[PDB]
RNA sequence: AGAUCAUCGAAUAUAACGG
RNA sequence: UUUUUUUUUUUUUU
RNA sequence: UUUUAUGAUCCCAGGCUGGUUUAAUAAGUCAAAGUUUAGCCAGAGUCG
RNA sequence: GCGAGAAGGGAAGUGUGUUUCAAAG
């Protein structure tokens, strides 16, 4: 929990809109693509800390849904999320792939 | 006035207050009292809220 | 029909507002006798009796819902769609007549009923002016 | 046209015979070795409906999460048992249904399940 | 076999232009042997939010699958706006489609038989039944559970804004003793919801009950205009005068009514209307009526009151309807307590 | 243009009412003018914040503080009021 | 303490439960909506306790036993106790409510309410029901008795009379109005 | 550690919101809209009347054991709540409660 | 008493009660008319006080001079579509009554169509006329 | 001109005010 | 509906699935 | 199917 | 086939937030990593 | 007929809460 003064320093605004994207988004790397249609996209995110004033970096890996498997091993791509549950692991959709790696 | 014993239009102005006699703002913020509760909605209409007002909303420009 | 009964479409628009029951409130239907049961009321019976009802017909698969990305969309302004077409100058008139001392005589030059007491005939006739303002208000609000 | 009766004393044998509760895994294998269904179709061809009727949270399929982990559970894969909903005798009359009709409007000039369409 | 589409949730911009809606068509398909289409049109001279294509000779389109059937949808789909409902019509549901323009046309016509006195308590509706519904179809109901031969050309329809068939349907009876019958059987009732592939569909469960009725005559449109919370009353005793014999007895009752006024039309049963100030008097009257019913053995389905309202009505030269108002602030006079 | 006050009404609590508050010291209590729904508390969660009244002043005469450009804005919307 | 639950006439014998209400140990405040009415200054549900189970010793058995229903108080007699004994059930008769010896209005907890005139410092207009058709299920203390229900005028006599009214024809033949207490008429 | 007696958090009626949909005709936000009725349903009154009602068993939680410890010299535990119509049963009373 | 009430206090005089209506009378009512909104609220809640009349009368005198003459001259089509809605329910009131509607006649509203219902030759085969009333012209 | 109604004179006060800050 | 550092008690770690 | 009913209805063949 | 030092398996305890003025060229424009007092949200079921 | 737990700390750790948005039964 952030306190009210908090929420106004530069450090935390500049940290917020880099998490944020259109569609509460997301971008992430392939990192299992063995079940069918079915691909685990690794997000990575950030947070600020008021003690120190210093960013850090976590991964965050999520699982994601394929339709056309277009996407491979560590190619980039594009989640986005959605207000169900299907499947027992599959929580994400699939958009778009911006990179793809040879074969 | 005396006789009628009605108000009179003109008369003396505010008494707007200052702290410390400064009364300038160089970098004013976006303040969200423009719209008491109310909001736009995704189909841009505008919508009220339900949440509880902050004692210090206007202590902390 | 297992998870919601047969339950008319006229009865559930209009119970909107309608504040649910307490704690000590829901042990009196509860309670035997119940009374308070209607037609096609039992909770007992209607969980199971409605299905029974459509096994000997066919079933309605469920419909293929296939997973699609929402494409972004920015925040647009947009006027207001319900803005009265009255005239300013009609509405300052009427200010005056509700506000002015001609209100105060009006309650009292009201026909009597039967039945009711001198105060009532005056708030029912201040209630029926009450309602006036509030439509000219709304009216004013919108146009600015 | 004309589509044929499915008797319910024919869906015991199959039922009873792939063998109260049964996985899934051996019905799916089971369905294909009796011909009820008559291309030939695959297994796979099974597995996508599966999922896309949205047949586990309907059941309460995820419900079994809870009893071994518990409150990790709760909570979704990133913020696990992944076993398959074990269908009864009531549920899988209705998916053998289901699935009967779903092959059957793939080629018909009138579709049933879903004939609108958005632009 | 397939014989033509049907769309709906149109613009109004496309509808009032032949041009623009035939160049649609002609680059997706056949052009307007070539394929025709009908336009649905009001009473007062104005157009629908729908519309309907018909194809050519069965003889050029008996052969026609799923798979050319799909890349015509799909094809057929893109050119239209955006918002718009492109579903395939088989043949048993091609033929209900022409009766539907045809009673939103006949819509004012129809609703003058029975409506006055002459049929008071006869009249019934059950809002069961979804848009496919027809004449025809509907008159084998209440005829194999309930023994009840009804009129065929007397069955009435809703619609809603969209034109759409309103799932509120209201039926008639010849007599008036099999009036009951009818609405003592039909409870929780599923006779089939639709016949394709030579099986049923879903189930639907039915429910009769009598909460609405009809009334034209020359001295109700004025004198219903002027209170703003105005009841009706009806299934009295012998012949009786307002002032002095309807205000007399009222006493004794808790009515709790303003003014009254009467209803001629030299029958054996009177009707005398009622005038509140609130909202909550009234609400309040409703329940002590209902209350009173009961007790007095007299029926649940019988009809003994009702609340007085106006039709909502169309008239020329306006841009735009009063129904379809959304500046109205007619909703304040029902205060909300809790 | 009733689907502008939707979020104001309460299922739970009730429709919005206008009221007063009791609050301050003991002995020197004061009235806190404010909008809240029926079966809220008397001290408790309110939606805004109208003014205040001071039946007991040092000067002998009952001050009124009020909000001219909120009052009829929440009239309009159907907010009831005690005698 | 308050008088042991007891069943009916014309009812079987019943299961007796172990406590009132489920918030029997937990909760004190709570009341039931079907509580006896027993504490003076109340009236019966009719039909739940008004006529419990009569028993007597082999001595006292008598067929003056089975009258108490004919013979109870003016203040208890009911319609259906005062019809059985008139000639023809009462039937071709008139009967009007006379609502001035009420138990609450005479002693009860709430004897002393404010209305809204405050206290009473000092020919009406009363109802008359005539009794049609008669149908009897457990005498002498329930029936299923349809008649004309109309307004009428009472006299100037010391008693309560009706002269020539009833005059209006208010509803057809429907069901009794109450059945707490009623007078005798002229028939 | 293999077939542990866990526990769950406890969770009463949910009120539905004022503001609330029947059906959301192709919904263009990323969730769900609430409902007006939430967990409450609408029956038919003795009386020809629509009011509410406690639904069935509301997802009665027997993972928790009771808190009071004298609860069994007033009432019986371990009870059930069966389903019944003619010659007719259905198996629902297992009630589970699955993940969000 | 009641009827004390009634008697003691209650006497309003009105002015112009119980009065026929003059030359001078008509054209005052149709001034006032443009002053207040009709379609606006209630309209005859300040008229009636400078009239010092009924509320009723009053509406009566406007609906025989503007209402009817315009309404004779207009096509009126009769549709259900606003009108059918329930009452919000209350503490005292939970359940769901009958209604009545009022559906103008010709004697005050000249309901006719612009145009004869037309049929194209290929649609009219799938028409039942069994089914029908109103035979099909053209 | 001669405003006689309270809700007038009030709003007379908000507008001279407002006038005084713009710049 | 999306996102949303864990801390103390000194400490002691690889576990569950199919051939 | 059996006691309770101030929530209903139905009964014919030239 | 899946998690696993960015803490997977696993034992005990702790429920989250707001509260107006507040001195010093630390003159805070929100009291500057973390301090509270009327308050918001939230807290299973049972008469067999 | 209507209102009534207005005296509740027993459950839970990635939960309870906070923040950003949305909601024409």
């Amino acid at each position: 929990h952030y306190k009210t003064w908090q929420r106004n320093t530069a450090g935390y605004l500049r940290t917020f809109m880099r998490n944020k994207l259109p569609n509460n988004e997301m971008i992430g790397y392939v990192i299992n693509d063995k079940h069918p249609k079915s691909i685990r996209v690794a997000c990575d995110r950030f947070m600020y800390v008021m003690r120190y004033k210093k960013t850090f970096r976590y991964t965050k890996k999520v699982w994601a849904h394929d339709e056309e498997s277009e996407a491979r091993l560590g190619d980039v791509v594009r989640i986005q999320p959605l207000g169900y549950r299907i499947g027992p692991w599959k929580n994400y959709v699939l958009v778009r792939v911006l990179h793809k790696e040879p074969r | 006035y005396r006789h009628s014993g009605k108000p009179a239009d003109w008369q003396l102005p505010a008494r707007p207050f200052y702290r410390q006699g400064v009364s300038g703002l160089l970098f004013p913020p976006r303040l969200r009292r423009g719209f008491p509760s109310m909001r736009v909605n995704s189909k841009g209409q505008f919508v009220g809220v339900n949440k509880m007002p902050y004692i210090a909303e206007k202590a902390q420009p | 029909a297992l998870p919601n009964p047969s339950v008319p479409r006229a009865a559930l628009v209009a119970a909107r507002f309608l504040r649910p029951p307490g704690r000590f409130k829901r042990a009196e239907l509860r309670e035997h006798p119940r009374s308070k049961t209607g037609a096609f009321a039992n909770l007992v019976k209607t969980a199971v009796r409605l299905r029974e009802k459509a096994r000997a017909f066919s079933l309605v698969p469920p419909p293929r819902l296939i997973p699609i990305p929402l494409p972004a969309r920015k925040k647009h302004l947009e006027s207001v769609r319900g803005v009265p077409t009255v005239s300013s100058d009609v509405l300052a008139r009427r200010l005056h007549f509700l506000l002015g001392p001609a209100a105060i005589e009006q309650q009292k030059a009201a026909k009597m009923q039967r039945g009711l007491t001198p105060y009532q005939t005056e708030l029912f006739m201040w209630e029926r002016q009450m309602r006036e303002i509030r439509k000219i208000y709304r009216a004013q609000y919108l146009q600015r | 046209s004309s589509l044929p009766r499915l008797l319910d004393s024919e869906l015991t044998a199959i039922f009873q015979g792939a063998a109260i509760t049964v996985s899934s895994n051996r019905l799916f294998k089971a369905l294909l070795q009796s011909g009820i269904l008559d291309p030939v179709v695959e297994f796979q061809k099974l597995c996508d409906l599966y999922e896309e009727g949205r047949f586990y949270r309907t059941w309460a399929g995820g419900a079994h999460i809870l009893k071994i982990s518990g409150v990790k559970g709760l909570a979704p894969p990133g913020g696990i048992d992944g076993t398959p909903k074990h269908m009864s005798y009531e549920e899988f009359r209705t998916f053998v249904h289901a699935v009967r009709v779903w092959l059957r409007d793939e080629r018909s000039p009138v579709p049933l399940c879903d004939a609108t369409v958005r632009a | 076999r397939l014989e033509g589409f049907l769309l709906s949730n149109l613009p109004p911009e496309v509808t009032n232009n032949q041009q623009l809606l035939s160049s649609l068509l002609g680059r997706s398909g056949l052009p307007v042997n070539s394929a025709s289409i009908l336009l649905q049109r009001s009473r007062l001279g104005r157009t629908a939010g729908r519309c309907l294509v018909l194809l050519p000779f069965p003889s050029s389109a008996f052969l026609t699958g799923e798979d050319r059937k799909a890349l015509q949808t799909r094809l057929a789909a893109v050119l239209p706006a955006g918002s718009t409902v492109t579903a395939c019509d088989r043949n048993d549901v091609e033929n209900c489609i022409e009766e539907f323009e045809r009673y939103f046309f006949l819509t004012e016509d129809l609703q003058r038989l029975g409506v006055p006195s002459n049929l008071r308590k006869v009249v019934t509706l059950s809002p069961v039944p979804p848009t496919y519904g027809r004449r025809e179809v509907r008159d084998l109901l209440r005829e194999h559970a309930n023994v009840d031969v009804d009129p065929r050309d007397i069955v009435f329809r809703f619609r809603k804004d969209g034109v759409q068939g309103d799932t509120c349907y209201v039926l008639c009876r010849s007599e008036r003793d099999a009036g009951v019958v009818l609405a003592r059987i039909q409870e929780t009732a599923v006779p089939n919801r639709v016949h394709y592939g030579q099986l049923f569909g879903c189930s639907f469960l039915w429910a009769s009950r009598s909460a609405l009725f009809l009334c034209d005559s020359q001295l109700d449109y004025l004198p219903a205009r002027s209170p703003f919370q105005v009841f009706t009353t009806g299934w009295e005793g012998d012949v009786s005068e307002e002032e002095f014999k309807n205000l007399a007895y009222q006493l004794r009752l808790f009515p709790k009514a303003v003014r009254k006024f009467s209803h001629p039309g030299g029958e054996d049963v009177s009707s005398f209307f009622l005038e509140f100030h609130r909202m909550r008097d009234a609400k309040l009257t409703m329940s002590r009526l209902q209350l009173l019913r009961r007790r007095w053995r007299i029926g649940a389905n019988t009809p003994f009151f009702g609340f007085l309202r106006m039709a909502d009505l169309r008239f020329e030269d306006d841009v735009k309807f009063a129904d379809e108002d959304s500046a109205a602030d007619s909703d304040l006079d029902e205060p909300i307590d809790y | 243009v009733r689907h502008m006050f939707l979020p104001f009404y309460s299922k739970e609590r009730g429709p919005p009412r206008i009221r007063m508050q009791v609050a301050g010291v003991k002995g020197k209590r004061f009235y806190k003018i404010v909008a809240a729904n029926q079966r809220d508390p008397r001290d408790g969660k309110h939606m805004e914040v109208l003014g205040s009244y001071a039946p007991c002043t040092p000067s002998g005469v009952e001050e009124l503080r009020l909000r001219f450009s909120r009052i009829k804005f929440w009239l309009a919307a159907g907010a009831a009021f005690n005698s | 303490v308050p008088p042991p639950l007891k069943s009916g006439i014309g009812e079987p014998k019943k299961t007796g439960y172990k406590f009132p209400h489920v918030f029997f140990p937990y909760k004190s405040r709570y009341r039931s909506p079907h509580r006896q009415r027993w504490w003076p200054g109340s009236a019966p549900r009719f039909l739940l306790h008004s006529h419990p189970k009569r028993w007597a010793p082999r001595r006292d058995l008598s067929f003056a036993f089975f009258a108490f229903h004919g013979l109870k108080p003016f203040a208890e007699k009911n319609l259906y106790e005062l019809m059985h004994s008139l000639p023809l059930r009462g039937a071709s008769s008139y009967f009007w409510r006379e609502a001035d010896s009420d138990p609450w209005k005479h002693l009860g907890r709430k004897a002393n309410r404010l209305q809204a005139r405050g206290v009473r410092t000092q020919g009406r207009k009363q109802l008359v029901f005539s009794p049609r058709e008669i149908y009897y299920k457990r005498r002498p203390f329930h029936a299923l008795v349809f008649g004309r229900l109309s307004v009428g005028q009472l006299g100037a006599s010391p008693p309560e009379a009706v002269p020539p009214e009833p005059e209006r024809a208010e509803k057809p033949p429907d069901c009794e109005s109450k059945e707490q207490r009623k007078c005798a008429g002229v028939s | 550690a293999f077939d542990r007696l866990r526990r769950l958090p406890n969770k009463a009626l949910r009120p539905g919101k004022c503001a609330g949909s029947l059906f959301p005709s192709l919904p263009a936000s990323v969730g769900d809209a609430p409902s007006v009725h939430g967990d409450f349903c609408v029956v038919r009154r003795a009386d020809g009347g629509f009011h509410l009602v406690p639904p069935y068993p509301p997802r009665i939680n027997r993972t928790v054991e009771p808190y009071p410890p004298s609860a069994g010299n007033f009432y019986e535990l371990n009870r059930q709540f069966k389903l019944q119509w003619k010659n007719v049963e259905y198996q629902f009373v297992p009630k589970l409660l699955p993940r969000p | 008493s009641y009827e004390d009430y009634i008697d003691k206090f209650q006497a309003p005089p009105l002015e112009n009660e119980n009065k026929e209506w003059t030359e001078a009378d008509d054209a005052r009512l149709l001034e006032l008319a443009a002053q207040y909104d009709v379609s606006f609220g209630d309209p005859w809640l300040y008229i009636s006080w400078e009239m010092q009349r009924d509320f009723v009368d009053v509406q009566t005198r406007y609906e025989q001079l503007v209402t009817i003459p315009k309404n004779k001259e207009r096509h009126c089509e009769a549709v259900l579509t606003k009108c059918t809605k329930p009452l919000f329910f209350s503490r005292y009131f939970k359940l769901l009554p009958s209604m009545l509607y009022v559906i103008p006649s010709k004697a005050h509203f000249n309901t006719a169509p612009v145009q004869p219902f037309y049929l194209p030759t290929p649609f009219a085969a799938y028409r039942r006329n069994d089914c029908f009333r109103q035979l099909h012209s053209s | 001109r001669k405003l006689r109604l309270h809700q007038e004179r009030a709003s007379r006060g908000h507008i001279e005010y407002l006038r005084q800050l713009e710049r």
